[PDB]
């Protein structure tokens, strides 16, 4: 109820959320990539750099009315080739 | 020291390389989860993920705490990318809540799509030192953290930042350990910074790497250093 946010893809795609201030972030993360077709894993939702858990909370995180999350990808690496 | 791997911590290790739930939490602290899919990437010759990196930091990160180290603080494997790909102004929130200038070390994992190379702040030392286990030049990336240090400062402290006395340079291919297979990058990564964060000369080479990799499993499992 008390606060819309936006995630944000790292594509530069926003999908835009109502949330409770103390319910767990878990159902909005699962909702996103339910939406995206991704699987869960392949998926990195940062506020404001802080990776969010699926126990943390709008209020514990300190978020306001039109916040955004960003959702980043999977980084994987194990060498560099000739460019 | 090399610490030995001892036969439960075989035992154990073994254990979670094995089949099931990809999703399923097998450690959690820093308010972070490590899956048995996160695992996998230490086994074999698998890319190691930011999942693993990541909580590798923080390990490191929560040792720093005790006397006779320097401190340390670990920008997650995401900041360095975003910095360089939108300016400051996309990561100045990142560090409300932390004073970069009040630790003697800065770990900055960078990721360059299928590769991972370390840059490191050390504020005793005044330089910003790149460490590639490929031997790659990266010069631009220290001062893209300069000038990230310059509007920290101006940010967080509104004062400028004092750029005397400072050296910005990358560890050359004879310098440091190298790899020489297609996947360790992620593991010299974080053993680079191991041993930088103990302040002790990088004493390992792509030799040690399995072991190094095993080892990990366990010391992720247990959020205990060796």
């Amino acid at each position: 109820e008390y606060i819309k946010l936006k995630v944000i893809g790292q594509d530069s795609s926003e999908i835009h959320f109502k949330v409770k201030m103390t319910t767990h972030l878990k159902k909005l993360k699962e909702s996103y990539c339910q939406r995206q077709g991704v699987p869960m894993n392949s998926l990195r939702f940062l506020f404001e750099g802080q990776r969010i858990a699926d126990n943390h909370t709008p209020k514990e995180l300190g978020m306001e009315e039109e916040d955004v999350i960003e959702v980043y990808q999977e980084q994987t690496g194990g060498h560099s080739t000739v460019c | 020291e090399f610490p030995e791997i001892t036969e439960e911590m075989e035992k154990e290790i073994k254990n979670v390389f094995r089949n099931g739930n990809q999703d399923e939490v097998l450690s959690e602290a820093f308010r972070l989860t490590i899956t048995r899919k996160d695992i996998q990437t230490l086994n074999h010759l698998n890319w190691l993920n930011d999942e693993i990196i990541n909580f590798y930091m923080n390990m490191l990160m929560e040792r720093s705490k005790e006397k006779g180290l320097p401190s340390v603080h670990a920008f997650n494997t995401f900041f360095f990318t975003k910095l360089k790909t939108a300016g400051y102004q996309a990561v100045k929130r990142w560090t409300k809540k932390v004073d970069v200038f009040s630790v003697d070390i800065l770990l900055v994992p960078i990721h360059l799509g299928v590769h991972w190379c370390l840059a490191v702040v050390d504020f005793r030392k005044k330089n910003i030192t790149y460490y590639d286990s490929m031997g790659g030049i990266n010069n631009e990336a220290c001062r893209i953290l300069l000038q990230y240090l310059k509007q920290e400062s101006i940010d967080k402290k509104r004062k400028e930042f004092d750029t005397n006395g400072w050296q910005l340079f990358s560890k050359k291919s004879q310098e440091i350990p190298q790899q020489m297979n297609g996947s360790d990058a992620g593991m010299f990564a974080c053993k680079y910074a191991d041993c930088i964060t103990k302040d002790r000369p990088i004493n390992f080479t792509q030799q040690h790497m399995p072991y190094f990799r095993k080892r990990m499993v366990w010391e992720i499992l247990h959020r205990k250093l060796l």
